[PDB]
């Protein structure tokens, strides 16, 4: 029973530091998957914004919009692949989050250094590395020795949590079968499926 | 007795040609849904938009796939995680367009098989067996979450769990290998480890009863007929299969209890398909393959390429090309 | 091929001055920019504005000029776009603004100039690799 | 589609030669 | 008529899996 | 009667030299001193006739008009095309490294 | 009211432009001498039409009537531009910038999608001459540009495109390349279309006014590998004006 | 123009000098590309055959040349009579070795 | 990953068969070796199982009766005849890894299952068909041009950055 | 010829089906005495 409710935790803890900024402070911990993918974002509408391009009018190549886009309820959220990410929330990007999601107005004109700032390191901070802890995506080459306390932590508790149900499985059937009596094996002289009749 | 006891006794019923069981009670309902599902959606659905770009995916058959290429398409990047029931649409019409059979198929599959498990277990109880054959197909089991929910889970996205399709699946090892190095992952070679052992002792272990088969029967006849079902005896030679193959390697590297030589044949698949399901739930929270790109450096610093830098040169080319119209920022991070 | 005084001669100014660097400032040159620069420059590129690497014919063209270590300590104290028209410490990490980029609270100007060497070292070495980005992976 | 439509007599005859073989052997298998 | 094909292909084992599972052999202890 | 306009344009001088009309904001890294500010100025005040038009941008300094001097053989305007300037790909057409 | 983010998330209102109450039939009064601006515009189709392709025989095509299947994703908002007074006295809105453009597929009967950019990139629409207040019998006519649907680095699923991509059929290596010059050749197409805003809700305090829309344009050509079909869009739209 | 090897069942078309430096090419991605035909101006001269005599200036034909460059000489193909399909086979040679390996 | 990018192994019906016995022979070890510890029958009094087995003894250590019922009612069919469940075990991975070898040996002449001609002319066609078949051809073009500069260096490949497949962004 | 391509299929089944339904009722036949 033990192991059980063990196994339900550490699945929940997986979850847990890998999308809650709150108990798990990104301070701390880095970025979320979900807040480094937002984030990557946010720099190079940032970047291009500088430059003087519009970010709400520009049509992407698929024809959606290369920077902003709707979310399927409606709301503003962030364009490219990012747009599974949209439900992120976090205490650098809120102040741009108007009524009906981002506001065009605040991204036009409200944007401070120390949004760009978080956005760039968390960005450059994403969780993603090697098991020798190469950072960054799976193509990238040796120099910068970083895997984020996120994975460590999600994927340590993904393994042990995992295990723990198979314990829960070989004792609770285990259990089952000791309390029965047939824990050692079938009994030759009262096999029960020798007094059953066939299925056919 | 009365009506609720009858129906007990039916459902646990160990003289059903099927065993039901309170785990079939859950099972038979959710297995006939994914699969009625997934016949109609395979057959007959239309192009479903999987990553969220207004490209949609043709998938069925009817749309001019065959066999090989034709799958039930995961749904749209842009639902990422939220629930997407049927009821959630404004119509069938949207709901086929953003892949929702695919929620559909995979969330009642995933509860159909995870009771599938309990059901064996459950039988084996009646039955008076012992219980861990469920815990061998555990190994399957967690294997189908992985691909079709943990790695959906980590990467914010059903549109990058494994498609329902023979080339769909082979999408999703391309993409994978380029974004985790899986091949240079450890649990992964323990995968197939387990798998080429598996093939290799299933190969062994059928080679060597089936070599030391006690003659019961005639040239003319199937050597199978020397063996009667149920009978109190057995019908091959343990002992000279022992003599056979102790000689082959030597005496101990050879198993003579039956008992111990069956177990390792359920351990070691078992073990190394757990170790590879995992390596698919810990890349999903993006723990990657081991990284030896630009390893090797000669006295001035020349980059000295190894075999390690030469499957990085393919990965790249997986990278750069998949989904070649989703990426508008240089980093893809999920 | 080895690392060799004429590998590590570099430009010490714009005046065409050079100075020549010891394996040890170069390889910690490479220790520090991995601690401080390569989480945004690894291997030459810029993560957060492809637009600009570190190839020393970019830092040639900048303004003021940075294919130079004065230059580039320089820019690391005190940091400007790529036309000199403004300065960009509030979002580049710099002696300035180490209070918000805390990494670079504890570089000494030696420090400084073994980064400096070291990015001007390594196109030497790796040539289109440094600043090319995964073409040349 | 534009497909090759000698497929569908390769594929028909992959299937009925072999499986009408099948048929006719344990067929007369259970008649004795 | 390839998607006829496919599909009938896929309705014969089918109806092939209901004849073995209820129409064996019955395995009896002789 | 059906061509790829962009494959076209590059036997004209955008293929040669910055397309004041056309190109995108990145090639201005090329000549010292243009990229960002001036290059965003140019950009926000595209569409020229002629390349010498780009001196009278509005509020130019004494040494920005210089600097422009100094690039006006780096520079070229063709007739804008569609296909380089709609979605702000003027700004980010999908090449990075 | 003051409604807030989490108040509207995931419900469906993200994508409903604002409304005005029934008692806003006031008139917002045109000062000659001032500058004016739309500081938001905000379009909210509710049904997408489709020309249907009347048969060689013809007679008459009609507009029939669409299902749409990409979601709440179709709204036109923080659309911002000047309000020009000319000089016979009507009004003229140009456009600036906003988000002016969504992508939409709508489905025909017989399960033909149907993708358009739904837009009004730089809409000029002009009132009426001689308007000295905006009232609740005032209509806007004017015109927008349609970029094409995808833009120029789009890649066709056999790596084809304009500004980047494969210039031919590689698979196909030994193929005449005459019949198939209109999918390897992509082009990039720019038309204009025609709206109506009918202001039928003045708030004269405020500076809000709402109505109704049509606008007919061009659905997708697929960079020129097929036709395009009519389509016209209705629905409401909100406007707040604010002296410049 | 740089031939198509056997292991490769597409093949870009990249054209070099006498000594094997890269001067021309059938660009991907357009926006920086700096070896166009019609940037680098390539025609097409032929020498023998049906076009003995003839040269091509306009970019999109010499290109079409230049693709057909990858396999070898140019030859004229009756694809009608047969339909072909363009997609190349191979021939009993290769059956034979097949078959009997 | 050369075998993918340029012979497309993974559509090859062959390789197909060979997949179909590795894991079919991982599967038949794993469920043979679970049902026959999961079915003994008690030979001895401890709780380890192990140490009830004489090599010698003549009698099944484990229940082929149970085993049958077992696999009936769960799966609908299960083995009756023990000869034939281990000939069954040495067919399907040896028959696996012969089918392979057959497919190898097409791939020695770049005899390939490559491409569905079919899906060609369509897609050539009709720049709206899309399926996983040509996705996964625009990777294996993508790791073609990507990998062999480096992989065949004795081929002196050199690919300007300006023909290399890419799509957008990465 | 331009010759109907059903015409094949049709044929090896016309001929197939019922000559297979007569070669099983034979050889069962053979095999009882
Ligand atoms: C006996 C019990 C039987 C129960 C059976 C019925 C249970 C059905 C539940 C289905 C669970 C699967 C779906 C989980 C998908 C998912 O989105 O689950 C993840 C969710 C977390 O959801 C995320 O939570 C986020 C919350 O963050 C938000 O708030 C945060 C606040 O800090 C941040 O601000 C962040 O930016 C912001 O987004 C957002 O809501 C995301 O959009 C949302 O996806 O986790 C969770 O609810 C926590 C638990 C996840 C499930 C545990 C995984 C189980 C793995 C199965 C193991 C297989 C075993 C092998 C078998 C052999
Ligand atoms: C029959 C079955 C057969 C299959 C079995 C498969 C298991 C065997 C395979 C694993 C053994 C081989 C690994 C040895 C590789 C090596 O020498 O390993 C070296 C690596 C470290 O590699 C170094 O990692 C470095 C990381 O660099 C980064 O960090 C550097 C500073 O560290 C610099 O900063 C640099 O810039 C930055 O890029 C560089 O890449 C070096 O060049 C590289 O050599 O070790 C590390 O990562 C340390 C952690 C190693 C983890 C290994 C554990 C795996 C065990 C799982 C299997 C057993 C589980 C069973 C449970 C019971
Ligand atoms: C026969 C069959 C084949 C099998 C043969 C056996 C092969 C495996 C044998 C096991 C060998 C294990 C020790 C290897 C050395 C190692 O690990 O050495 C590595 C480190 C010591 O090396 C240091 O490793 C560091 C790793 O980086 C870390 O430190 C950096 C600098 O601070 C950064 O912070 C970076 O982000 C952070 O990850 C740096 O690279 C240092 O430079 C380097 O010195 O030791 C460690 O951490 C020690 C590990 C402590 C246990 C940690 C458990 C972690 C939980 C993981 C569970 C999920 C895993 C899923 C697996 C997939
Ligand atoms: C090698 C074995 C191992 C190791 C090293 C760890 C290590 C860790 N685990 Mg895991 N864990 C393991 C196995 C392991 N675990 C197994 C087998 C499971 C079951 C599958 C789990 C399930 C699990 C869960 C579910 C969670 C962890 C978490 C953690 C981390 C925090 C633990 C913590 O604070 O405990 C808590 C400590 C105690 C319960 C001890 C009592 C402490 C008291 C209550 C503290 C009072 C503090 C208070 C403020 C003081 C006030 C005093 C005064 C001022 C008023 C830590 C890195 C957490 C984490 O970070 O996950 C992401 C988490 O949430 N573990
Ligand atoms: C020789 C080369 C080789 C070999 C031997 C393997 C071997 C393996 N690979 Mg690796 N792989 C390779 C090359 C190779 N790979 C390459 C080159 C790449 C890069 C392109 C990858 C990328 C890769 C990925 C990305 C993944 C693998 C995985 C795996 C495993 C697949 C088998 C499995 O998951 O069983 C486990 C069992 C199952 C998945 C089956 C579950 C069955 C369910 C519960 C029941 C279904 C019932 C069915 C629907 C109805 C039947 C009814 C019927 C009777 C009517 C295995 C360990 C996978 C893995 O680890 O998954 C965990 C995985 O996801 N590989
Ligand atoms: C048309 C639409 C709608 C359809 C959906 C389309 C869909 C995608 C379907 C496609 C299907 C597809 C194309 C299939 C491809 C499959 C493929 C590649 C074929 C392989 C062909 C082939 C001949 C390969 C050669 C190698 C080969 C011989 C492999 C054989 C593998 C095989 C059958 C292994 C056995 C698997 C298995 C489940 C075993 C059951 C055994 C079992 C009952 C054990 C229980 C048991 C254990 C005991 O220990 C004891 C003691 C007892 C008593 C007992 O009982
Ligand atoms: C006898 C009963 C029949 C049994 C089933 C028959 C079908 C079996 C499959 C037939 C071959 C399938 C070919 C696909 C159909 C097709 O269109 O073919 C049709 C092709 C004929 O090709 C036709 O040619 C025409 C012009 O003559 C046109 O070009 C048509 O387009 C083209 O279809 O069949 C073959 O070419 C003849 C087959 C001879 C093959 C010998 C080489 C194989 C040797 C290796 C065998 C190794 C076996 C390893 C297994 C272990
Ligand atoms: C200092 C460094 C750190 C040190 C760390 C130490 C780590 C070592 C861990 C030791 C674990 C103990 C062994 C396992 C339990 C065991 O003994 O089984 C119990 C039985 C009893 O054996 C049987 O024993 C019987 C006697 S009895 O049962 O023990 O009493 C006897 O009858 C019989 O003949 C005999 O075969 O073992 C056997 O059946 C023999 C086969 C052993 C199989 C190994 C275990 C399972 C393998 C999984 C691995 C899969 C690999 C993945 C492939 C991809
Ligand atoms: C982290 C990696 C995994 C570690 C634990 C894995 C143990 C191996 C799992 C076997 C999966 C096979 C399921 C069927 C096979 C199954 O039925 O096995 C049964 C087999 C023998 O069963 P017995 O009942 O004799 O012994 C198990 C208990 O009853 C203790 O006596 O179990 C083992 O030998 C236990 C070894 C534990 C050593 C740890
Ligand atoms: C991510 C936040 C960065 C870190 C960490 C470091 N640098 Fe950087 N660098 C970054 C950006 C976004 C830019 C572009 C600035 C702009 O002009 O808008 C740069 C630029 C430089 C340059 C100039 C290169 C040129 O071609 O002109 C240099 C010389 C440079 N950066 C150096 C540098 C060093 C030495 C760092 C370690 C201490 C470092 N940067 C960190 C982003 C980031
Ligand atoms: C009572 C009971 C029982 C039984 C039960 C059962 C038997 C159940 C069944 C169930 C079922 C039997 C169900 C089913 C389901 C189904 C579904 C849910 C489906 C769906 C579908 C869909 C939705 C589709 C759609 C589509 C597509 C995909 C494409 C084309 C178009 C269309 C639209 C058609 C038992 C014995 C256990 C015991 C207890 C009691
Ligand atoms: O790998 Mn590449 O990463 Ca996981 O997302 Mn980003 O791109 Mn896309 O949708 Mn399916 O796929
Ligand atoms: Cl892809
Ligand atoms: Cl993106
Ligand atoms: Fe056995």
């Amino acid at each position: 029973y033990s192991l059980g409710a063990l196994s339900m935790m550490g699945f929940i803890a997986t979850c847990f530091v890998w999308f809650n900024n709150t108990v798990y402070p990104s301070e701390f911990y880095g970025p979320t998957g979900p807040e480094a993918s937002q984030a990557q974002a946010m720099t190079f509408l940032i970047r291009d914004q500088k430059l003087g391009a519009n970010v709400g009018s520009a049509q992407g190549p698929t024809g959606l919009g290369k920077y902003l886009m709707r979310s399927p309820t409606g709301e503003i959220i962030f364009g490219g692949e990012t747009m599974r990410f949209w439900d992120f929330r976090g205490p650098w990007l809120e102040p741009l989050r108007g009524p009906n999601g981002l506001d065009l107005n605040k991204i036009k004109n409200d944007i401070q250094p120390w949004q760009e700032r978080r956005a760039a390191e968390y960005m450059t901070h994403a969780p993603l590395g090697s098991l020798n802890s190469v950072g960054g995506v799976a193509t990238e080459i040796n120099s910068v020795n970083f895997v984020s306390p996120r994975s460590w932590l999600a994927t340590s508790h993904f393994v042990l949590a995992f295990f723990f149900l198979v314990g829960h499985l070989w004792h609770a059937g285990r259990a089952r079968a000791a309390a029965a009596g047939f824990e050692k094996g079938i009994d030759r002289e009262s096999e029960p499926v020798l007094s059953m009749p066939s299925l056919d | 007795a009365n009506l609720w006891e009858r129906f007990c006794n039916w459902v646990t019923s160990t003289d059903n040609r099927l065993y039901v069981g309170w785990f079939g009670v859950i099972m038979i309902p959710t297995l006939l849904a994914a699969t009625i599902c997934f016949v109609i959606a395979f057959i007959a659905a239309p192009p479903v938009d999987i990553d969220g770009i207004r490209e949609p995916v043709s998938g069925s058959l009817l749309y001019g796939n065959n066999i090989i290429t034709g799958a039930v398409v995961p749904s749209s990047n842009a639902i990422g995680l939220h629930f997407y029931p049927i009821w959630e649409a404004a119509s069938l019409d949207e709901w086929l367009y953003n892949g929702g059979p695919y929620q559909l198929i995979i969330f009642h599959f995933l509860l159909g098989a995870s009771c599938y498990m309990g059901r064996q277990w459950e039988l084996s109880y009646r039955l008076g067996m012992r219980p861990w054959i469920c815990v061998a197909y555990s190994a399957p089991l967690a294997s189908a979450f992985a691909v079709f929910l943990i790695y959906p889970i980590g990467q914010g996205s059903f549109s990058d769990g494994m498609p329902l399709g023979i080339s769909g699946t082979f999408n999703f090892m391309i993409v994978f290998q380029a974004e985790h190095n899986i091949l240079m992952h450890p649990f992964h070679q323990l995968g197939v480890a387990g798998v080429f052992g598996g093939a290799l002792f299933c190969a062994m272990h059928g080679s060597l009863v089936t070599s030391s088969l006690i003659r019961e029967t005639t040239e003319t006849e199937s050597a199978n007929y020397g063996y009667k079902f149920g009978q109190e005896e057995e019908t091959y030679n343990i002992v000279a299969a022992h003599g056979y193959f102790g000689r082959l390697i030597f005496q101990y590297a050879s198993f003579n209890n039956s008992r111990s030589l069956h177990f390792f044949l359920a351990a070691w698949p078992v073990v190394g398909v757990w170790f590879t399901a995992l390596g698919i739930s810990t890349m999903a929270f993006n723990l990657n393959g081991f990284n030896f790109n630009h390893s090797v450096i000669d006295a001035k610093g020349n980059v000295i390429n190894t075999w390690a830098d030469i499957i990085n040169r393919a990965n790249l080319g997986m990278e750069v090309m998949h989904e070649r119209n989703a990426h508008n920022f240089p980093l893809d991070l999920a | 091929a080895e690392l060799t005084p004429e590998v590590l001669t570099v430009p010490l100014n714009s005046e065409g001055k050079t100075i020549t660097l010891t394996e040890k400032q170069y390889l910690e040159g490479k220790r520090l920019f991995q601690y401080a620069c390569a989480s945004c420059h690894v291997g030459g590129i810029t993560k957060t504005n492809p637009s600009l690497d570190l190839r020393t014919e970019t830092l040639a063209l900048a303004t003021p000029p940075r294919d130079n270590i004065e230059g580039l300590v320089d820019y690391m104290k005190n940091p400007t776009t790529y036309d000199g028209e403004q300065e960009i410490a509030e979002v580049h990490p710099s002696l300035r603004s180490a209070d918000i980029f805390p990494k670079m609270r504890n570089l000494t100007e030696k420090d400084l100039v073994a980064i400096a060497g070291h990015i001007l070292v390594e196109p030497k070495i790796l040539g289109d690799k440094w600043g090319g980005g995964k073409v040349y992976y | 589609m534009e497909v090759n439509q000698l497929g569908l007599i390769a594929t028909a005859l992959f299937v009925l030669v072999p499986s009408v073989f099948l048929i006719i052997l344990y067929v007369q298998t259970e008649s004795q | 008529m390839e998607t006829i094909t496919y599909v009938f292909i896929f309705a014969c084992i089918i109806a092939l899996f209901f004849f073995a599972i209820f129409f064996r052999e019955p395995p009896r202890i002789t | 009667e059906l061509v790829n306009v962009v494959d076209e344009k590059l036997g004209t001088a955008y293929g040669e030299k910055i397309d004041l009309n056309n190109t995108n904001i990145a090639a201005f890294i090329q000549y010292r001193g243009l990229y960002p500010t001036l290059a965003k100025l140019i950009v926000k005040n595209a569409p020229y006739e002629s390349v010498e038009d780009v001196l009278n941008i509005p509020g130019l300094t004494e040494r920005q008009k210089q600097i422009l001097r100094e690039n006006l053989e780096h520079f070229t305007v063709t007739e804008v095309e569609t296909a380089l300037v709609e979605g702000g790909d003027r700004y980010n057409n999908g090449l990075y490294k | 009211q003051t409604l807030t983010y989490d108040d509207i998330v995931g419900t469906g209102l993200a994508n409903k432009c604002p409304t005005l109450d029934d008692t806003a039939r006031g008139a917002y009064p045109i000062d000659s001498s001032q500058t004016y601006r739309i500081a938001r515009l905000c379009l909210q189709p509710t049904t997408f039409l489709v020309k249907e392709e009347p048969k060689n025989k013809r007679q008459e095509a009609e507009f029939v009537p669409t299902k749409l299947v990409t979601r709440e994703t179709t709204s036109l908002d923080q659309i911002q531009g000047e309000l020009k007074v000319n000089s016979d006295g009507s009004l003229t809105f140009v456009e600036e910038d906003g988000i002016d453009f969504q992508p939409v597929t709508v489905q025909m009967a017989g399960g033909e999608r149907i993708p358009l950019l739904f837009t009004v990139k730089n809409l000029v629409a002009s009132t009426q001459p001689n308007v000295t207040s905006i009232t609740t019998s005032t209509d806007f006519k004017g015109e927008f540009n349609v970029p094409s649907y995808r833009t120029a680095n789009f890649l066709d699923p056999k790596g084809r495109g304009l500004a980047s991509g494969y210039d031919s059929a590689i698979a196909l290596p030994q193929a005449k390349e005459e019949e198939l010059a209109r999918a390897n050749v992509k082009r990039f197409s720019l038309t204009k279309g025609q709206i109506s805003l009918n202001v039928a809700k003045v708030d004269g305090r405020t500076g809000e006014i709402a109505g109704t829309f049509e606008s007919e344009q061009l659905s997708d050509d697929d960079m020129g590998a097929h036709e395009p079909h009519e389509v016209k869009i209705q629905g409401v739209f909100y406007a707040s004006i604010e002296p410049a | 123009v740089r031939r198509m090897p056997a292991f490769f069942e597409s093949f870009p078309v990249i054209l070099t000098d006498k000594n094997g430096v890269v001067k021309a090419d059938i660009p991907f991605r357009r926006a920086e590309s700096k070896y166009s035909f019609e940037q680098q101006g390539v025609t097409v001269s032929f020498y023998g055959g049906e076009l003995n005599g003839q040269t091509f200036t306009d970019p999109p034909t010499v290109k079409s040349y230049a693709r057909k460059a990858i396999f070898g000489e140019i030859f004229e193909f009756d694809t009608e009579t047969l339909n072909s399909d363009g997609i190349f086979r191979t021939s009993p040679r290769g059956w034979f070795t097949f078959a009997h390996a | 990953l050369f075998f993918q990018g340029f012979h497309n192994w993974t559509l090859n019906p062959f390789h197909m068969m060979g997949v179909a016995g590795v894991l079919g022979g991982a599967l038949l070890c794993a469920i043979h070796g679970a049902t026959v510890e999961n079915t003994l029958f008690q030979d001895g009094e401890g709780a380890s199982t192990f140490r009830a087995f004489n090599p010698t003894q003549a009698e099944e250590t484990y229940s082929m009766v149970t085993a049958n019922r077992f696999w009936s009612q769960i799966f609908g069919i299960a083995f009756s005849n023990k000869r034939w469940l281990h000939f069954f075990m040495l067919f399907v991975p040896v028959t696996g890894l012969w089918m392979s070898a057959i497919g190898v040996v097409g791939l020695a002449l770049n005899l390939r299952s490559y491409d569905f001609i079919s899906q060609e002319i369509r897609a050539a066609e009709d720049p709206e068909f899309e399926t996983f078949y040509t996705k996964n051809l625009l990777l294996n073009e993508g790791i073609r041009a990507w990998m062999a500069p480096q992989d065949q260096p004795h081929e002196n490949f050199v690919f300007p950055e300006e023909v290399l497949p890419r799509g957008n962004a990465l």
